[PDB]
């Protein structure tokens, strides 16, 4: 019997940005969550709905693993019932969330001298996000009634602003890689338990 | 679909783009201050010009949102600091003449050398050259040569440049809907939009000259004691009835009187308080000064320093392989990175400075949650006041005995508390008329209150009336004496050194009455008391988002700028100074002159 490929979600060499967060449908494998508490390298391990003790006694149908890179003080926005520039425009968790959230510092892989401008985020979106909705869009945010035919000018801003990741930044500005496991029970058979 | 909706939307584009350019303009400016090198001087000028040009494209975009239609007072504070054109209202000739003058006015001040053309031994640099001869010399002509011949070239090649600097910066402020340029420097203390807390730009003149009518009975006794003690050093030069000569106050202009303490001690047979012989014998280094300065701010409730504070900041002079301008500046680079740059040594003057330049960082760490245009002090003399109340608390013998520095059986008497206050009165009270008179001079040269012929006659008419200082030999109109100072040539505001004094005792009387002290104010201390540092942190975290009259009411309870704490600090000295001045002449006469023959 096989193990779950958690070595592709947590130890990936290049993560994604929070506007275009990845998602991996993990199913039909013997998931070992007991080595995740004892790793002692995750800065934040918050489990909503489930317990860290009940995670090896219960079996789930689908375990979705959403991975992205955010700032230091925006890890608190990845929580059921938060608001900000990430929990409303980039990655919104539903209010009845039933999963666990991983978060750990990655300053020595995601920050180069001079700036690592590969990670971006939605700064301006014309509405709010539904829970677990991802929309990659490069549309110029019409903040008025002019209108603007693509030309980024007066009160028509580009929504994807980049992250200024540098190795000399503070704790609250250093890149925290975040993996969000979202367990669920559906009307299919379930075989993901340790 | 409303202007206040598009204003917050525009500032979210600003705060998430200016923060990525202010860091690269400060990290590149940090690399020049640590490495004085021909390569790193351009990286602070290429990346420093990317932010200097960024604030010009946003100041042309932010003026499309009128400030009459926005009702949120937080947005109107960020847009008022962004819609100001500055020097963009001038033409191409006048803006080029201004930057040519400012790059040349700071050049003749810094690179002005003093030599005697008749003697080969009389040549020296500025620091530690010309600053040494004007401080620790006991002669009259040795100080007069370093004072007249310093303004014989720097005070003469800065007169026609500063004459054109008056008419250039007046058109910079008359087109910005201010009255003069003197009314542009009082625009930092301006508060509009709040009912009951309206502070006008013209009420700063009404407040500064009202605070001087109470500090003048204290200064007249400090001046009459310093003059009476200078009779024993120069018995054939100073009259004990008139005023003081200019070059005997301690340094090149006479701003601080700190170097006059070594000759005018109150009691010379008493042991002076010092930890310099208690830091080398205990083997203190550059880390232990800041490890013991960090425990002062943790004990009042302010948080610890960052981990990036200890690996990136420069504390020790890094050998001879690289030269670093290590004047003590506390660096707030933005994006949560807080550093500090100073050449530390094992002395008390660098132990109190480490408390002074970490109190700036505990202020910059407090308003980090604010937006980018509100990350500053409540006014200009508000940042330097919260940094120096820590220097007034880390020098008392209650703190120097708490960290094992001072002796456990060091006696404190009546004659010890005076000798500490006269070291403080020459640095704090003695610089108060010198700070007010120069800003009385700049606000009267920008208002057009003087013509050209009394340009240098009405400057020494104010030194012989406010600070009580005569000239040794008269200067004609070809001279220009105030431009020799650093803040006049490099065009800095100077009233921020007058209001930081009146605020640092309003704060300390507010932080000692919160810490429940029973006794005089100069023996007080705020450490080991969380209920006093949490009083200050509710003001430190505000930043510029609140007006400075409401930030004073958060800690003191008075919206005004008051004197009475500063007279309550020096009250054990002012009681003694009256009793030492029964036989002297309290007050001065303008008619005396050393060349009145």
């Amino acid at each position: 019997t096989n193990l779950c490929p958690f070595g592709e979600v947590f130890n990936a060499t290049r993560f994604a940005s929070v506007y275009a967060w990845n998602r991996k449908r993990i199913s039909n494998c013997v998931a070992d969550y007991s080595v995740l508490y004892n790793s002692a390298s995750f800065s934040t391990f918050k489990c909503y709905g489930v317990s860290p003790t009940k995670l090896n006694d219960l079996c789930f149908t689908n375990v979705y693993a959403d991975s992205f890179v955010i700032r230091g003080d925006e890890v608190r926005q990845i929580a059921p019932g938060q608001t900000g520039k990430i929990a409303d425009y980039n990655y919104k968790l539903p209010d009845d969330f039933t999963g666990c959230v991983i978060a750990w510092n990655s300053n020595n892989l995601d920050s180069k001298v001079g700036g690592n401008y590969n990670y971006r985020y939605r700064l301006f979106r014309k509405s709010n996000l539904k829970p677990f909705e991802r929309d990659i869009s490069t549309e110029i945010y019409q903040a008025g009634s002019k209108p603007c035919n693509g030309v980024e000018g007066f009160n028509c801003y580009f929504p994807l602003q980049s992250y200024g990741f540098q190795p000399t930044n503070g704790v609250g500005y250093q890149p925290y890689r975040v993996v969000v496991l979202s367990f669920e029970l559906l009307h299919a058979p379930a075989t993901v338990c340790g | 679909s409303t202007i206040e909706e598009q204003a917050k939307t525009f500032l979210d584009k600003f705060n998430h783009e200016a923060e990525d350019l202010f860091y690269q303009s400060s990290l590149a400016s940090w690399n020049y201050n640590t490495n004085i090198t021909e390569e790193n001087v351009q990286n602070m000028n290429n990346a420093g010009d990317k932010w200097s040009a960024f604030l010009k494209e946003q100041s042309t975009l932010a003026q499309m949102y009128p400030l009459q239609e926005i009702q949120n007072l937080t947005v109107k504070l960020q847009l008022q600091a962004l819609q100001q054109n500055g020097s963009s209202v001038l033409s191409e000739d006048k803006s080029k003449r201004l930057n040519t003058i400012l790059n040349t006015m700071s050049t003749i001040y810094s690179t002005g050398k003093v030599c005697n053309p008749d003697n080969p031994q009389e040549c020296l640099l500025l620091e530690p050259g010309l600053n040494e001869i004007m401080a620790n010399s006991l002669d009259y002509n040795e100080r007069l040569w370093a004072w007249e011949s310093w303004r014989s070239e720097v005070g003469k090649q800065l007169r026609p440049l500063y004459e054109e600097y008056v008419v250039l910066k007046n058109e910079m402020a008359r087109a910005n809907h201010y009255e003069d340029y003197g009314d542009y420097w009082r625009g930092d203390y301006e508060v509009n939009g709040v009912d009951g807390y309206d502070y006008s730009r013209g009420q700063l003149i009404e407040d500064v000259e009202h605070t001087f009518e109470e500090i003048k009975p204290l200064y007249e006794h400090l001046h009459a004691y310093v003059r009476a003690k200078l009779m024993n050093a120069y018995p054939s030069y100073i009259s004990p009835i008139g005023c003081l000569p200019a070059h005997l106050l301690g340094d090149m202009w006479g701003r601080f009187w700190t170097n006059l303490y070594s000759l005018t001690v109150p009691f010379g047979q008493k042991p002076n308080i010092d930890v310099t012989d208690a830091m080398v014998d205990q083997a203190w280094d550059a880390q232990r000064i800041f490890k013991e300065a960090e425990k002062f701010f943790v004990s009042v409730g302010l948080p610890n320093m960052t981990q990036g504070f200890w690996e990136n900041s420069m504390l020790t002079d890094p050998g001879n392989v690289q030269k670093a301008v290590c004047h003590p500046t506390a660096w707030d680079l933005g994006k949560g990175d807080f550093r500090i740059l100073m050449c530390t040594k094992v002395t008390m003057d660098d132990f109190l400075t480490a408390h002074h330049e970490m109190g700036h960082i505990q202020y910059d760490m407090a308003y980090a949650a604010q937006p980018f245009l509100l990350r500053n002090g409540a006014n200009e003399g508000f940042h330097e006041a919260v940094g120096e109340i820590m220097s007034l608390s880390a020098a008392t013998p209650k703190h120097l005995k708490s960290i094992g520095l001072l002796s456990p059986d060091f006696q404190e008497d009546n004659e010890t508390e005076i000798n500490f206050l006269l070291k403080q009165a020459l640095t704090i009270v003695g610089t108060l008329p010198f700070t007010y008179m120069l800003e009385k001079w700049r606000w009267m040269v920008f208002k057009g209150e003087i013509p050209k012929d009394q340009w240098m006659k009405k400057w020494w008419e104010m030194k012989r009336e406010i600070v009580g200082v005569v000239e040794p030999v008269p200067h004609d109109e070809t001279y220009c004496d105030p431009a020799s100072l650093f803040h006049v040539s490099n065009d800095y505001s100077f009233i921020r050194y007058y209001t930081r004094t009146l605020y640092q005792f309003q704060f300390q009387e507010a932080l000692c009455q919160a810490a429940k002290h029973e006794g005089p104010l100069h023996k007080c201390d705020i450490s080991n008391s969380t209920e006093a540092g949490q009083k200050l942190f509710n003001m430190l975290r505000l930043g510029k988002s609140e007006p400075w009259t409401l930030a004073l009411e958060n800690v003191v309870g008075a919206k005004n700028m008051n004197v009475r704490p500063l007279l309550n600090y020096f009250e054990p000295l002012f009681t003694w100074l009256k009793d030492q001045n029964k036989n002297s002449f309290v007050g001065w006469s303008t008619d005396w002159s050393p060349y009145a023959d």
